[PDB]
């Protein structure tokens, strides 16, 4: 089965910028590859087959080239309505898609604003306990958060959510840790860590439960 | 104008079946070669099955190799997907699209038609209020712990409080059910002066809920 | 009429269903090149698009299908000179929509009939 890697499952770009995203084949495929666009609630739609041939009425500022195994997606000016996912697909053989690239647009650095939320007492009624920590409009997207319980790094019962590139260019995130309700009232001191480009050094939100 | 129109997803439980049907206008059907493609959650690509003019030729992926059947009615211009043995990891959007042969690229799409397989039944959220643990605004969330399936609607004060609301993209827990949270910040000579209530919607169900904070 | 449409049919759908099995990758050519009816099934605009791809394809089929087609041609009728592309992913075009076009052709006056 011939796997089909972009190593990128994002990129940042400028309007105007020249954008390439890369695509390689396990096996060779020839020129027997093809490259779509997807917006988001609509179906993929071809851009070019045959790796360089521009399907009818596509833009001519989209291009690909390459033959072989690697093989290269061009926008020469990046266009706002540009902003999708563009995934390859080789038809040398059996039909199989490279993993998506999302483009997304490139601003300036945003220092998230930081919320935490206790458990309430209703859901610590039902025997469990969700600690939320959620993040507002920083960038870029990456960014690492860190929970603490007694000091102690939490690696099980972490849920995260991080919503797309908003209006503004900015990202917003969630990360909730849920245990039961006897193991919330065991602990006392319940931190949520965040690291990222815009901090100078780490941003520690945190509560203390027996308040 | 080249037109396909997918019909058939719904909720099913694990081993059940379900049968997809594409309806295609604007070209000879017999002409061409036939195929559904999937987009699951995570928003990976995977094609699934292709069937040649007059049936005669079909091939599958792995993934559903015994468990899907693809077939079409040339009479009724109308492609089909048989699924069986449905498991969790099918849940997806079904593409029917058209090809040229068996093996080529995908010029064309229709809308796609989601198949959801989850062992829980509808189930509807529980709302819990987030309250702050002084300032010049002051943070309120909800938390909609536990439902199934997509979608909620969450607003606050009966959609009269826009301004400031973030609502974050819900994640799926082991159990199959969905949770979100929404937050608003208000100013805070607003807070605790004044109460504030999140409303979530959740149509499915048929559920509405009144929480204030 | 409905004798020579039953025999073809069958040479038609092999013709074109062990193509698509077959070739990988044909582009969409968009262009007609069968002319379906004249109104009578028009073997004298079909016939040449036959002839054309003819050491293309399998003779054999090819064969019966022309001594089927020559069988609703009037003697008098002339027969354009096909030219057949010789970029090979046009030619692969170029025979699909041939086998394409024969297999609708063939549908549609079989639902007349």
């Amino acid at each position: 089965e011939i796997v089909m890697t972009q190593t990128h499952k994002f990129m940042s770009t400028s309007v105007g910028d020249r954008v390439n995203i890369t695509c390689k084949a396990s096996q060779d495929v020839g020129a027997a590859l093809a490259w779509y666009q997807q917006k988001p609630g609509q179906a993929p739609k071809l851009l070019i087959y045959w790796a360089s041939n521009r399907a009818t009425g596509v833009p001519s500022r989209f291009s690909g080239s390459g033959s072989g195994t690697d093989f290269t997606f061009t926008i020469s000016s990046l266009e706002p309505e540009d902003v999708a996912v563009y995934y390859c697909q080789q038809f040398s053989s059996y039909h199989t898609f490279g993993g998506g690239t999302k483009l997304e647009i490139k601003r300036n650095d945003a220092q998230p604003a930081v919320y935490l939320f206790q458990p309430s007492p209703d859901q610590l009624h039902t025997g469990s306990a969700s600690v939320v920590c959620l993040l507002n409009s920083f960038y870029p997207k990456d960014i690492n958060v860190k929970w603490k319980v007694d000091g102690v790094i939490q690696d099980t019962g972490i849920q995260e959510s991080v919503t797309e590139q908003d209006k503004d260019s900015t990202y917003s995130l969630s990360s909730t840790l849920t245990m039961s309700s006897t193991e919330y009232l065991s602990h006392e001191l319940y931190s949520c860590e965040i690291t990222h480009k815009s901090l100078p050094s780490t941003l520690i939100k945190s509560f203390q439960r027996s308040e | 104008e080249v037109q396909l129109v997918e019909s058939g997803g719904d909720l099913v439980k694990p081993g059940g079946s379900l049968r997809l049907s594409c309806v295609a206008s604007g070209f000879t059907f017999s002409s061409y070669v036939m195929s559904w493609v999937r987009q699951i959650p995570e928003k990976r690509l995977e094609w699934v099955a292709t069937i040649s003019s007059f049936g005669s030729y079909t091939y599958y992926v792995d993934a559903v190799k015994g468990r899907f059947t693809i077939s079409r009615d040339n009479a009724k211009n109308t492609l089909y997907l048989q699924m069986n043995s449905l498991r969790a990891e099918d849940t997806a959007i079904y593409y029917c699209t058209r090809q040229t042969t068996m093996i080529a690229w995908f010029a064309y799409w229709g809308q796609g038609t989601l198949v959801t397989v989850s062992s829980a039944s509808t189930t509807a959220p529980s709302v819990f209020p987030l309250a702050p643990s002084s300032g010049s605004t002051v943070a309120l969330a909800c938390l909609v712990s536990g439902y199934f399936p997509e979608p909620v609607t969450v607003s606050w004060n009966s959609g009269s409080l826009t301004s400031g609301v973030h609502t974050f993209p819900s994640v799926l827990q082991s159990s199959g059910l969905h949770s979100l949270s929404s937050m608003v910040t208000v100013p805070s000579s607003r807070w605790p002066s004044e109460t504030f209530t999140c409303n979530v919607v959740h149509p499915a169900s048929n559920t509405k809920v009144d929480k204030p904070v | 009429v409905r004798k020579i449409i039953l025999e073809l049919q069958p040479l038609s759908r092999g013709l074109l269903e062990d193509y698509q099995k077959k070739e990988t990758g044909v582009p969409e050519s968009n262009r007609t090149l069968l002319l379906c009816l004249t109104p009578r099934l028009n073997s004298s605009a079909i016939l040449p698009y036959f002839r054309a791809i003819r050491p293309l394809s399998d003779k054999n089929i090819i064969d019966k299908i022309i001594e089927q087609l020559d069988k609703l041609k009037f003697q008098h009728e002339p027969e354009t000179e096909i030219s057949v592309p010789a970029d090979t992913f046009e030619c692969k075009s170029f025979i699909l929509t041939i086998l394409q076009q024969f297999s609708a052709c063939l549908e549609s006056v079989f639902k007349s009939l």
